[PDB]
């Protein structure tokens, strides 16, 4: 079976370079070009260039013209694409595409996250949203971290109804912040406990913020 | 007053050719203005086998003693919107390439500009009234970023980045 | 160039109903390089549809293409709760806007929630008043910031949650974001939601310090 592999995520500051690798397997690596996509969160697909692997030749698009440069190893049937003076604008997905003949991109790969950015890691500040005078609501703010991404729990796994882990925004400073809320019965404060549990994998970094009302 | 081109190894004299055409590849992607960039063939010996305007020479980018048109200059492709497909270009009167023997092919400049133009127009007739800029190859192997061809026996690598370098309004 | 215009943004179908997303291009194209494509969040583009009309392998027939010169069509029979995701038209290396297709449910009124900034936070010197808007259709909700009648512009930040996978609803936050000195310098503090399933516009107001 056709398969393409991506290397992992890359997170760069501006005006560094960023090269993504593209494992390809199932299938004679030098009879198909090699395409690569890119898409802003929360924005559209963008062709960037195509790759002959057989002669190495290629086609950049005129907007990539300059700091793009794909090149491609056959012994291991990798693929790759280099993406020179990094912009603050240039953090998006890169996915790399394979055509049934050409353009037919039926097989892609998982994806890179490339995220641009002069911020360094940095483990978030975990404050309560207390709740005040059926239902009530209450939650956390996991706020000033970087980078993505951060797991929110409600008693460790035994609160999940109501739950809403919001996705997190960029803030104007570079950090990231997003907030988790839960609807839980009026009656059920004081008596019951209610624990967010924050996680965030790059910093190490695990807090335990119980939420209580006043 | 000529175009002279860095080859590797040196071509002796008696491999002097006849140029009657090319094989290109457009730029693809969004232009600001109304400009349509060609380039040096990026595809491989399918785009070069399928042109169907060579001889017994085997070369790449530029077509070395291969079938002239009759009267004007003739493109054609597969697709003129696929950027994927290469423009096959077969000139009307042949360009000589005169090579010394010291490692250095030459051209005439003006004869080389001449060709261009025709070329250029022939190129506003499938991509309308527009700029027609052509640059040097986008990169690639040896054999294909530089004019490669052979002759008796040895392959010789010429560096084509002096032929593709001009703007036509 | 080829321009491929996709309509509309976002198509909300009731589940179990046909689907019509249309990619209008700027000039005739030949159907044989008309292709489409579904993307769901957080995973790649999947191939539907090429050549206008020809299904790929392993897609369901219930989707379906058409079309010629400038107009082509993608037909979703009978919409299916897993057919929510972003659907694109592609021509060579040009791809359309995309078109987001959700669930379209009841309206649903938000419940809407205030919460003033925490003690502990003002001692690092920064205040966050956050807003929630809680269970709601259809996504489009106004959330407008007061302090002391003072419409607020450009201090304030939303975050709206996938479609729930369950009731199809959206949440919303609204964070409003101040410093201390800024935030100890007014008293009242309300956010006001206009939404249709709101017979009136909801205002959540406090006091700083009660
Ligand atoms: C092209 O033709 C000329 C004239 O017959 C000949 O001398 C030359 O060797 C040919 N070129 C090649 C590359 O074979
Ligand atoms: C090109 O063709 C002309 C006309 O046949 C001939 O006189 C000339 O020698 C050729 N040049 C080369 C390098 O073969």
């Amino acid at each position: 079976q056709v398969q393409l592999v991506q290397s992992g995520a890359e997170v760069k500051k501006p005006g560094a370079s960023v090269k993504v690798s593209c494992k390809a397997s199932g299938y004679t690596f030098t009879g198909n070009y090699i395409h690569w996509v890119r898409q802003a969160p929360g924005q559209g697909l963008e062709w960037v260039g195509w790759l002959n692997p057989n002669s190495g030749g290629t086609n950049y698009a005129q907007q990539f013209q300059g700091r793009v440069t794909m090149t491609r190893d056959t012994s291991i049937s990798t693929a790759y694409m280099e993406l020179n003076r990094l912009r603050s604008d240039d953090t998006a997905v890169f996915y790399c595409a394979r055509g049934l003949w050409q353009w037919e991109f039926r097989y892609w790969g998982q994806g890179t996250l490339v995220t641009v950015s002069s911020a360094s890691t940095k483990g978030p500040s975990v404050f309560p949203l207390a709740p005040s005078s059926g239902t009530a609501a209450l939650g956390c703010l996991v706020k000033d971290y970087f980078p993505e991404p951060v797991t929110v729990s409600w008693n460790s796994g035994a609160l999940t109804s109501g739950v809403h882990t919001f996705p997190a925004v960029l803030q104007s400073s570079g950090l990231y912040s997003l907030s988790s809320v839960v609807t839980v019965p009026s009656s059920s404060l004081g008596t019951q406990t209610y624990i967010c549990n924050v996680n965030h994998k790059p910093s190490n970094t695990k807090v335990d913020k119980k939420v209580e009302p006043k | 007053d000529t175009i002279t081109l860095p080859c590797r190894p040196a071509p002796p004299p008696h491999c002097s050719s006849n140029i009657t055409g090319l094989i290109l590849t457009r730029q693809g992607g969004y232009s600001n203005a109304n400009t349509v960039i060609f380039r040096p063939s990026g595809g491989d010996w399918r785009d070069i086998a399928r042109c169907q305007i060579a001889g017994t020479v085997v070369s790449t980018q530029l077509f070395l003693n291969g079938s002239l048109a009759e009267e004007e200059v003739v493109i054609r492709s597969e697709d003129w919107r696929d950027n994927a497909k290469s423009i096959c270009v077969q000139l009307a009167t042949s360009v000589e390439i005169a090579c010394t023997g010291a490692g250095h092919c030459a051209i005439s400049r003006a004869k080389w500009a001449n060709t261009l133009k025709q070329i250029a127009s022939k190129l506003r007739e499938q991509y309308g009234a527009k700029t027609i800029i052509f640059k040097p190859s986008s990169g690639g192997d040896p054999e294909f970023v530089n004019h490669s061809f052979n002759c008796g026996g040895e392959f010789f690598y010429c560096a084509s980045t002096q032929l593709f370098a001009s703007t036509w309004f | 160039d080829i321009v491929l215009t996709q309509s509309p943004g976002t198509l909300s179908l009731s589940p179990g109903e046909r689907a019509t997303l249309s990619c209008r291009a700027s000039q005739s194209v030949s159907s044989s390089n008309l292709a489409w494509y579904q993307q769901k969040p957080g995973q790649a583009p999947r191939l539907l549809i090429y050549g206008a009309s020809s299904r790929a392998t392993g897609i369901p027939d219930r989707f379906s293409g058409s079309g010629s010169g400038t107009d082509f069509t993608l037909t979703i029979s009978r919409l299916e709760p897993e057919d929510c995701a972003v659907y694109y038209c592609q021509q060579y290396e040009g791809f359309g806007g995309g078109t987001k297709v959700e669930i379209k449910r009841t309206v649903a009124a938000p419940s809407v929630f205030i919460f003033p900034p925490s003690d502990e936070q003002l001692k690092s010197g920064t205040a966050s008043v956050v807003c929630l808007l809680n269970n709601f259709y259809p996504r489009e909700a106004k959330v407008q910031w007061k302090v002391d009648n003072a419409l607020q512009s450009g201090n304030s930040q939303e975050s709206v949650t996938e479609q729930d996978s369950k009731d199809s609803t959206y949440s919303l936050s609204s964070t409003l974001t101040l410093s201390k000195a800024d935030y100890e310098k007014h008293k009242v503090y309300a956010c006001e939601v206009t939404h249709q399933g709101l017979s009136s516009p909801v205002t959540k107001s406090f006091n700083r310090g009660e």
